[PDB]
């Protein structure tokens, strides 16, 4: 996984969401040396058009901030976010916090700062997405377990069966009707 | 000596039904003595009062067999009193007639079972109850083996047929006042559709009266019992007793000449404090069978009398009965009755024919009873 993360950088689709100019140019050139697929866009659109894995943007005190914010709010949560920052003062930093960046690059940008930030930010966003996915799986699991257990008590008590017998019956019907054990359980309940 | 030992309590928790059994047995002796006794010699009886105590039953059985030469006994009611006597009769090669309903699961070469096993009373009653009453039930029984075994089956039957057994309550055999009040409050708090009682003897009447008063004298759940007899219903106010449900092979209201003849015979012979019950009926027919088997054998030898027992199908007050040689149990009628407002037992269902006994059946198939009840 550090190994697979590093090995898949050349398949990432990176978008430099920033005005045309020297900064965008230097950033796009360093993302092409690293080997990512890189596009540059400006003014911020309303939806992406093509799948995007990582966005680099700057912090604007104007309507592109809200556009960018809305653009990524509606977007795929696994989209990694990196902000180019030139001020350390509270309104600018609050903007970074509200956008919920996964990484930052303070200006002036230079090639040495890019790869370490892209990798650490990508690990970060992927780890966030995984914890959220585990959270849903576990929520579903706790609920499932409960209905398998209440259905088992139901069979036990209905038929004068032990736990093992109730379990064998659920499994058997389940795997004879090509459906989840949970469906059988919920049918009973 | 043609001497029958009668082991029925006169005092104690089940004194009423057992006095009833004693007089039923005495009624038979009297009739047998008018039919020629046993080979010219009159049939004699010997009675002792064990007072519902299993150890006193054993001691009375032992006195009779050891010191009085008794080899033929009629007696016992509560199952542990039967268990206490059984070994004494088996070691003496004696014969005991048990004219009492019981939990089943017993075979004794020396016991002639004149009362129904669970396939003959509880099963039909379970089918009936699940058929006509709501499926939320509350159980209340006396704390000894029979109500407990009887609840063990009924609990399983209700759960198998989509019912809920809300509370399963037990009270001591001579239940204090507090015992009753606590029990009735639980019954009242469960809001059951039906009350299945297995309470036996003294305290039955008070129990049914307390359920009555407790409820807001309003469409209480009906009480269905496996144990309540005519002796308990006579101690109940008319309105308490009304609509209660009861099961037995015989009811004094049966509409036949044979039943009519038994009522009349009991009315002119039984004391004032001895009500006719289904167990007086069973003591009567069993005691009658003993006498006729002895008359057919020409002697009073257990071996000779016993042989002639399985071959004599009798015309009992309940209808026709016989004892099966394979298991010492009997083929018995089975009636389910609802008590009307004047304290009379109205038979609501009857098995089309006498039910053959199967004391060891574990799975009671309620479908057996679909045709005759619906």
């Amino acid at each position: 996984s550090a190994n697979s993360l590093l090995g898949s950088l050349r398949e990432l689709q990176v978008l430099v969401l920033n005005p045309p100019g020297e900064v965008s140019d230097a950033l796009v050139l360093q993302l092409i040396r690293i080997g990512c697929s890189v596009r540059q866009c400006w003014p911020p659109p309303e939806a992406f058009d093509v799948p995007v894995d990582v966005v680099f943007t700057s912090i604007f005190q104007n309507r592109h901030h809200d556009e960018i914010a809305a653009l990524l709010a509606a977007g795929t949560p696994r989209t990694t976010l990196v902000a180019l920052v030139e001020y350390e003062s509270p309104a600018v930093l609050s903007q970074i916090i509200e956008l919920e960046c996964h990484g930052v690059i303070t200006q002036p940008l230079d090639a040495h700062r890019v790869l370490p930030v892209l990798v650490s930010a990508r690990r970060i966003s992927e780890e966030m997405a995984k914890l959220k996915q585990k959270t849903e799986q576990l929520q579903d699991r706790i609920a499932g377990q409960a209905r398998i257990n209440q259905a088992k008590v139901l069979l036990m008590q209905r038929h004068g069966w032990d736990e093992r017998e109730a379990h064998q019956h659920l499994s058997r019907e389940a795997m004879k009707r090509r459906e989840p054990i949970l469906k059988i359980a919920q049918e009973l309940l | 000596r043609p001497l029958i030992g009668l082991l029925f309590s006169e005092t104690g928790v089940t004194a009423d039904i057992e006095r009833s059994q004693r007089y039923g047995a005495l009624l038979a002796v009297e009739q047998l003595n008018r039919e020629g006794g046993v080979g010219g010699r009159p049939i004699e009886t010997l009675s002792q009062d064990p007072g519902g105590d299993p150890d006193r039953y054993r001691l009375c059985a032992e006195d009779f067999i050891r010191n009085r030469g008794v080899r033929f006994l009629v007696g016992c009611y509560m199952s542990h009193t039967r268990k206490a006597v059984m070994p004494v009769v088996e070691r003496a090669d004696a014969l005991l007639c048990y004219p009492t309903p019981y939990e089943g699961f017993e075979y004794s070469p020396n016991i002639v079972y004149g009362g129904p096993a669970p396939n003959q009373n509880s099963a039909p009653l379970a089918a009936y109850l699940i058929r006509h009453y709501g499926e939320r039930v509350v159980f209340i029984g006396s704390d000894y083996i029979y109500p407990r075994e009887s609840n063990h089956v009924m609990r399983h039957l209700y759960r198998q047929h989509g019912g809920t057994v809300l509370e399963e309550i037990y009270i001591p055999l001579y239940p204090s006042d507090d015992d009753l009040q606590r029990a009735v409050e639980r019954i009242y708090q469960a809001r059951a559709d039906v009350v299945f009682s297995t309470v036996v003897g003294t305290g039955t009447a008070e129990l049914y009266r307390a359920i009555a008063r407790r409820y807001g004298d309003g469409r209480r759940p009906p009480i269905a019992s496996l144990t309540t007899s005519e002796a308990e219903v006579a101690k109940m106010e008319s309105d308490v007793a009304e609509g209660q449900v009861v099961v037995a092979p015989y009811f004094s209201s049966i509409d036949t000449p044979a039943s009519r003849a038994f009522v009349q015979a009991c009315h002119g012979f039984f004391p004032e404090n001895a009500t006719i019950t289904a167990w007086a009926e069973a003591a009567y027919w069993q005691t009658l069978l003993l006498g006729r088997a002895a008359q057919a054998a020409g002697n009073w030898r257990v071996e000779d009398v016993q042989r002639h027992l399985y071959d004599i199908d009798i015309d009992a007050p309940q209808g026709p009965v016989r004892v099966e040689r394979q298991n010492n149990h009997s083929r018995l009628s089975s009636r389910i009755a609802e008590i009307d407002a004047r304290g009379v037992f109205q038979v609501r269902w009857q098995s089309p024919e006498p039910i053959r006994p199967d004391p060891y059946v574990v799975v009671h198939n309620l479908d057996d009873w679909s045709a005759s009840m619906g």
